[PDB]
Formats: C-alpha cells, structure tokens, sequence
RNA sequence: ACCCUGGUAGUCCACGCCGUAAACGAUGUCUACUAGUCGUUGGGUCCGGACUUAGUGACGCAGCUAACGCAAUAAGUA
RNA sequence: GCAAGCGUUAAUCGGAAUUACUGGGCGUAAAGGGAGCGUAGGUGGCUCGAUAAGUCAGAUGUGAAAUCCCCGGGCUUAACCUGG
RNA sequence: GGGGCAACCCUGAUCCAGCCAUGCCGCGUGUGUGAAGAAGGCCUUUUGGUUGUAAAGCACUUUAAGCAGUGAAGAAGACUCCGU
RNA sequence: AAACUGAAGAGUUUGAUCAUGGCUCAGAUUGAACGCU
C-alpha cells in the first residue's frame, strides 16, 4: 500500500517541510499552516517524550520517502546487518531507491509522482555492465554504482516530465547523479554521503527507536 | 551457592501453570451455556456483570464473561470461549466471543466493532 | 585399536576381571570437571591379575554377554 | 553552551499537624558536551524553582571525563547503593543504548555510541550516581601507561 | 585452612595497597616469585626480592607503587580459584580493561601476560586479572 | 484472667524415652591480611611500669551496608 | 499507528540479575542446620626430580547436505534460487 | 524408480494445476495543480477555528486487473541415414 | 578482503523515602484460531 490522503498535514505533524509538494511556490504560502500540527488542538501542553521524538523522526523519514513500516523495518535490518553506521546505511538505501533517484534526477516533480512514473513502466534501468535497458515497474529497486536510468521512448515527451526537469533545475541537482536532459537520461554514479544528505534528519533517533 | 553445590544439586526453575486451564492450550473453545446470570463485582466496583456458566468440549465447567451491552445468550446456547480474566469478578477467567457461533454481536456498536463481532454498517 | 588403563576392582570370575576406568568429565554449564568411573569387564584368560592391580585393557570382539575388552598389560601389582 | 537536561521531577510530601506539605524534587544533568558532566538535585514548593535549584547544584558537581572519540575507552561496571550499572564501548553509529537515566548523563557528557544495562534498583538518582561514578573512574590507555611507567605501546 | 596460595598473595597485595603500605612481605614460593616478577615487569609493583631465611624458608618482599596519591594496582582479582579452575585457548583469554590491564596466564612456556600468550599463540591457566 | 487465700501434677532422685526453643550474636566452620585507643581474665618475658600471648568487653578509621549498623571476636579484603 | 490487513485469544523465549555459569543473596527484608564428631566427596604447605592423564599448541581424519553468517551470481526488485 | 534387447508399459514418487490473506515478499487502489480556504459535519467566547489542497474544477498517467496480439526457456535430438 | 557489531526500561506496597520483592506491561515468534475487513 501507500499513503493516498492529504500530504500537507503530514508535514504539519512533522513540524517541517517534507517535499510532498512541487517547488512551484514556497511551503509557507502553500499551506499558511506548519505553525501547528493538524487537527483541532495542534499546539498542546504535556510536552513530548523521548519516544515521541523517536517516533516523529522515524515517521519523518518514512513520509519523506513514501515507504511504509514493513519495508522500512527491513531497510533498518539490512542497514544494521551491513558494515558501517546503521543510520548512514539506512539513509543510503532510502536514497538509492529507484523512485527517489528519478525524483532527484528531476523526472518527477515530487517523489510520489516519480514513484507513479516508475510504476507505470515509463522508466527503464540499465544495470552497470549490462548492455540493455529493461522496463521496470518496481519503485523500491535499489541502484548500484553506475546504473543508468532512461525514459521509455513511448513517453519521452511528457508534459509533466518537461516541467519536472525545469523545477529540478531551480531546486538543485546532486553531484552523485549525472543527468542529460537532451537525451532524458541519468547515471547513478555513487551512493550519496552523509555530508551530502541534509544534516537535519537525526538518524540516531531512528536507530534508538529500533532498539526497544 | 558454591560451584560444587551447583554441580551436585543445581538450580531449579519451577514452571508456572496456565491461567486458562479449560482452554487446554487452545486459542478458543466451544461450549454450551448451562447458566446465564449476573453477579456483583469486587469491593471498589458495583454493577450487575453478565456471566455464563458454560461446559466446554474440554470437559471443564467454567464461568465466562459476556462483554458488551446486551446479549442473546440463554440456556443451551452454543458459545465460543477465549482467555482473559475479569479483574473484579472472582472465578471468571474467560471471555465469551461475541459473533462467533450463537452469541450475537453488539447491536449498535460503532467504534470497536471487531472486539464485539459487529458487522460494518453500510 | 583402543586401550584403557585402570585398577582391578573385581577378579572373582574365571577368566574375567572388572576394571575401574576413571575419567574426567567437564560439566556443560558450570565448567568444573567431575571424576567419573566406568566398570569395564575384561578377559583374563590365565587368571593372572588379582584385585587392586593397575592394568591396561584393549577393545576386542565380544567374549561374553558383557565382556568385549581383553587384558593386554599388567603394569603394577597391589602392595 | 552548557546543555541542561531534566531527568526526573517527583512530588514529595511532608506531614504536619494541618495536613501534608507538598514539595517538589527535580534532578538535572548538565554538560559541556565533550568531557564535562554534572548532576544535581533541587527541592522547592514549585517545579520551576526545584528545577532551578537542581540546575545550580548540578553546575557545581562537575567532573571531567575523557572520551575515546565518541565512546568509552574500556567497559565499566559501577554501582551506587543497590544500583549497578554496566557500560560498554560500542562501534560508531550504535547510539546510546540506555534507558533514560543513564542516557541523560551519557548523552550530556557527549558519549555517542555505548551499550548500557541497569541491574538491581533502577532508582533514577542512584542510577545517575552510579553512572557518574563509572565515568569518573574511567581510565585511559595513556593514563594507565603513565601509572605503570611503561608506554602505550609496551602496554597494549 | 589456607588452600589458595595465589589468592592469599593477591589478597595481601590488595590489602597492603588499600592500607598504603610501602612493602608487603609473605612466605615465598617459586610460583609466587614468578607472579611477582611478572607484576614487576608489567610495572604494577616496584620490585620483588626473595630473602632466604632460616629453616629452609624464604620471604618474598614486594615494594608497592603509588601514583598521584592513588595505588597503582586499581584492581587485582583471582580468576581460577582452587574450587573452579579456568583454562583458556589462545583466542579465548579474557582481555582486562580492553587491554589496558593484564591477565596473568600460566602457560606451558612459563607465566606471562595475556598479550604475550596471544603473541606466542599459546594458552593456559588464567590465574588473575590485574588492572 | 490479672490480685488474694489455698492447692495437686510437676519441680528433686535413679534408670530410660522425648529431640524440640527468640536452642540468638536472629551472624556455619576454618585460614590469611587490613589505622588505632581504653578496660578486663589466665599465662610469659623484661626493666611500679613496658612488651607479648590466648580469651573476654567498650569505642573508633579505611572498607562495607537500603539504612540501621559492623568494623582484627567484620557484616572489610580474599 | 499499522495497512490488505488490523485486532483478540492461545503458546515460547525476552524484558526477569526473578534459580544469578556469565550473573543474586542469607545480622534485622525470604534465607546459617541447636551443637559437634565424622563417612563418601570437594579442596589443600615448601624444595629437587620423573610422568604427560588434565591443560596448551600443531598435524591428520571426521563433524552429511540443507540452515545460520560473509563475499558474489540469477529471477524487473524483494522474498526465493544458487557458486565459493 | 520397476520391467524389457528395444519398441514400449507402469509410477497419486515427482513435475504441475486447484482451494485457503496461513505466512514471507512485492505492487496497486491514481498523479500534479488547485482558496474570497465553497458547502456539509464538529468545536466555539457566535464568530472564528477545524476537517483542509482535502473536495469540486482543471491538466495528465495507466502499474496491477480486463480485452487483443505476439511469444522464449524448461528438451536431454529419440528413431532413421552416413562415417570412423 | 569478509564471515568478528552487541545489552533501554515502565507501572504498582508509603503521607512521603530508600531498599527488598512479587505481579503487570512495552519485543520477537507461530503449521495458529477467532472477530471485522
């Protein structure tokens, strides 16, 4: 499954911007909220707890990447099984997801549209070494070093990708991705680093939530 | 407890018996209501709690609680029984499953309907 | 083959001796070793050794209902 | 830049002829974030005043701990009264695996990765005291080498 | 009765160090002198000398060290007591204080440090932990 | 019942049972080691004192203890 | 908060250092046997030798495969399968 | 795997298919934009808040399901002919 | 090269406290059943 309902109340509950809307206009005027979380009460008494902080951070990351609890707990399990920092590996996996990669490469205005673009078999992927693209419809496909992403020839002239590109131009393009707009192609040259990802997501909170 | 004493005698972990013997390590169990009555709770609380004495297929004759507001149970009613004791009812260690076999669900239940066997209103 | 060494605790059968084979066994949980002994019936064809000697026996085919070890070396006698 | 963390606030009562006199006890841990940490307790009839007194008492119970980067140098087992604490250095990215009372003092002292466990009584003040004692009694390889007289390479 | 000679020697050292004694003397044995020699070579005690007294007896005298007011021996605990002996392999010797301490190991090549036994690829009785 | 006046078993002896007590230091036995101070019992050796021994007490550091407290007669260190 | 599932009941381990080997206690919280003698057992002074059973190390044989873990590979991904 | 020289026969082993959310894993139930922030519900100090860009309206997309096509691999080349 | 990575506590005895100590809870798992879907 995936979240379908209104997106701005997610950011309102998180207290920050989750990039759930295209950057066509500032987040402040897009909602005139985010000073208070959704619902009747919002700003409340009886201050939050350590568990509340940990849960809110985990839900922040989950809602950023559109990933549900079972998938995200498998992500954490693999991240803790892999050599290195657990939170760093979890962020690396969530950023190596195919829908997030096409979002960051700019073919979708938002991550949900990028996911719906991948799922509808409009995005082709060429694994490093393989001399052939394949049409994939699995948004949670991880990309290795050197994987190439392309747009299906049937849908290269899309009136939504043609502004997702110009919006990505105004938002900023990561260095670990190489995008050719003329041929509508991208390359995942390397997994992103913790110094490249924003230093406002506290992954220590997630790692301490996932330890009972 | 020296090493020699531990090797000679050992440590002993006594095993706690089940709090729901009549189920015989089953999730639920079927019975027939041999009595449908009400009873008064323990000291802090006061009410007329609805209980049924039910004879299960396991050979036990136990007391189970009918939760929710209102029930259709009576003598010779075939009910399903699960674990879980009522805190203020002494001797009641089981709950009657509402909506299982012959115990009807709660009529106008809306919130926790699956806990009372109530179908989704359309 | 396999050779064991132990004292002779019984000899009162014909062509037969019981041998006490001591062994050290480590407790699986508490780590200490406990002295453990098994009585092994051995074949004493010539009825040589008496009770209290330290002898060596070796495994062979069954000789009787409970005898499958045979005397191979008397190393020390009682005092 | 002294980080102040309120561990516990509890309602205590004195009994007089008229009835009960309700005070308030607070426990705080303050820290530099690198190697300075100190705990303190405060009592007052109101929660803000108890917290302020706890903060001021914590600021004068300072010790200087020596971190191994962002973790401990060696495993520690410490105690205060019936409270026993175990602390173990962990790999980078583990986090402070600790429940509440240990976590307050460790995070405030600046430990980033540690495995902890409480045994015996988990009274918050006694647990904080035990963790404080373990941190204060922690030694470093350089200090051990200086103690013996050898070097950090003749003392692996 | 006294049935742990190594434990007695270690307790003597511990009690003298808690009492801020300059030196501790005890009846000497070759195993005690070897353990004291390892302590001297590890730098936990200043020296250890065996004075041969009369009646085929000997006194082991150990000079203790104090650094910055505190005792140099922070802790010294017997591991393999007579009632429960502990033997470990080369990769099973317990590390004391992450390696900043010493595990006294009596191996077939003599009594050495745990790090020395690990370097030699050897094991033996783990008699004490000194930190 | 407590109180008073009486009073039999028992209390005493011999020989057997009984095998229990807050049979307590509510602290198993045996070792070694760890500031000190003041009594006292039975010795010993010196010059009325000093030292030392085996008990038996009152204190009191370190250490231990939830606290009370224990503290060379440990509830300390093993 | 989970999500084509979500709850409840049953059951095992965990948290429980609450049988404590790792890793607990017994003056007063539960807990020193009324005291002793002692059998089996457990444990045990110093020095020089022998032995090598325990112990330690090495070699060799075995410890099926599957499973677990690590490095790869094949299903669009994953589950799954698979080489070492 | 059984029998037969073969042809071939037998094989409820097995390879498949059916039923079941019983589990694990994967995907979907749309995606963007959209304010005098519509109505209705709820709360309220009776006028504001909230449901909420949520809806409607616009602009798109068609994964899975459906319809129509095409279409590997699982097959080890039997028999027969020729040569050595 | 690697197999070498792992450890959280809370409530409840008291006017209040510390300790002791039981009971209860948060996790994981299932050849599961049941209720709603």
């Amino acid at each position: 499954a995936r979240y379908i309902g209104p997106k701005l109340k997610l950011s309102r509950r998180e207290g920050t911007d989750l990039g759930l809307k295209s950057g066509v206009k500032p987040y402040d005027v897009k909602t005139k909220k985010a000073a208070r979380p959704p619902g009747q009460h919002g700003v409340s008494r009886n201050k939050t707890s350590e568990y509340a902080l940990q849960l809110r951070e985990k839900q922040k990351v989950k809602r950023i990447y559109g990933v549900l609890e079972r998938q995200f707990a498998n992500y954490y399990k693999e991240a803790a099984r892999k050599r290195g920092a657990t939170g760093e590996n979890l962020l690396a996996m969530l950023e190596s997801r195919l829908d997030n990669v096409v979002y960051r490469m700019g073919f979708g205005s938002t991550r949900a549209e990028a996911r719906q673009l991948v799922s509808h078999r409009t995005v082709m992927v060429k694994k490093a070494g393989r001399d052939e693209f394949v049409r994939v419809n699995i948004p949670s496909i991880q990309l290795q070093d050197g994987d190439v992403i392309a747009i299906q020839e049937k849908s290269r002239e899309q009136l939504r990708i043609k502004n997702a590109i110009e919006l990505a131009t105004q938002r900023g393009i990561p260095e670990w991705l190489d995008v050719d707009h003329s041929k509508l192609q991208g390359t995942f040259k390397k997994a992103p680093d913790r110094i490249d990802l924003p230093a406002e997501i506290n992954e220590s909170l997630i790692v301490e939530l996932y330890s009972k | 407890a020296t090493t020699n004493q531990l090797i000679r005698k050992g440590r002993k972990t006594i095993k706690e018996k089940s709090k729901v013997p009549a189920l015989q390590a089953c999730p639920q169990r079927r019975g027939v209501c041999t009595r449908v009555y009400t009873t008064t709770p323990k000291k802090p609380n006061s009410a007329m709690r609805k209980v049924c004495r039910v004879r299960l297929t396991s050979g036990y004759e136990v007391s189970s609680y009918i939760g929710g507001e209102g029930h259709n149970l009576q003598e010779h009613s075939v009910v399903l029984i699960r674990g879980g004791r009522v805190k203020d009812l002494p001797g009641v260690r089981y709950h009657t499953v509402r909506g299982a076999l012959d115990c009807a669900g709660v009529k106008d239940r809306k919130q926790g309907r699956s806990k009372y066997g109530a179908k989704k209103p359309k | 083959a396999s050779v064991l060494t132990g004292r002779v605790v019984s000899d009162k059968m014909d062509k037969s001796i019981t041998v006490l084979i001591e062994r050290l066994v480590r407790h699986p949980l508490y780590g200490k070793q406990l002295r453990r002994s098994t009585k092994i019936k051995a074949h004493d064809e010539n009825n040589v050794c008496q009770q209290g000697d330290l002898v060596r026996i070796k495994e062979t085919r069954p000789i009787s209902k409970t005898k499958a070890w045979t005397l191979v070396d008397v190393v020390e006698k009682v005092e | 830049g002294l980080v102040e963390r309120l561990v516990t606030v509890d309602r205590v009562a004195k009994v007089v002829k008229g009835g009960r006199i309700f005070s308030f006890t607070a426990l705080t841990v303050v820290g530099d974030g690198n190697g300075r940490v100190g705990f303190g307790r405060g009592k007052a009839r109101e929660v803000p005043a108890a917290i302020q007194k706890a903060l001021e008492a914590a600021k004068r119970n300072m010790i200087t701990v020596e971190l191994n980067d962002a973790t401990l140098h060696h495993p520690i087992k410490a105690r205060h009264g019936a409270s026993k604490v175990y602390m173990q250095p962990a790999s980078e990215g583990t986090g402070v695996i600790a429940g509440g009372a240990m976590r307050a003092v460790l995070e405030v002292a600046g430990v980033k990765d540690v495995l902890t466990k409480c045994y015996g009584s988990t009274n918050t003040a006694n647990v904080v005291r035990a963790t404080f004692n373990g941190l204060r009694d922690m030694s470093t390889p350089e200090k051990m080498a200086a103690k013996r007289g050898k070097s950090v390479d003749e003392i692996l | 009765s006294m049935q742990d000679t190594v434990g007695d020697m270690l307790t003597r050292i511990r009690n003298a160090q808690m009492a801020n004694k300059v030196s501790v003397a005890m009846p000497s044995s070759k195993l005690r002198k070897s353990i004291a020699d390892l302590l001297v070579s590890e730098g936990y005690v200043a020296s250890a000398v065996v004075n041969a007294e009369e009646n085929n007896k000997a006194t082991l005298s150990i000079e203790l060290k104090y650094f910055e007011g505190k005792a140099v021996i922070e802790t010294i605990q017997r591991f393999s007591r007579p009632g429960l002996r502990q033997h470990r392999g080369k990769d099973a010797i317990p590390t004391v204080k992450q390696g900043m301490g010493v595990a006294i190991v009596s191996t077939s090549q003599g009594i050495m440090s745990d790090r020395a036994a690990r370097a030699a690829g050897i094991g033996g009785e783990v008699v004490a932990f000194v930190a």
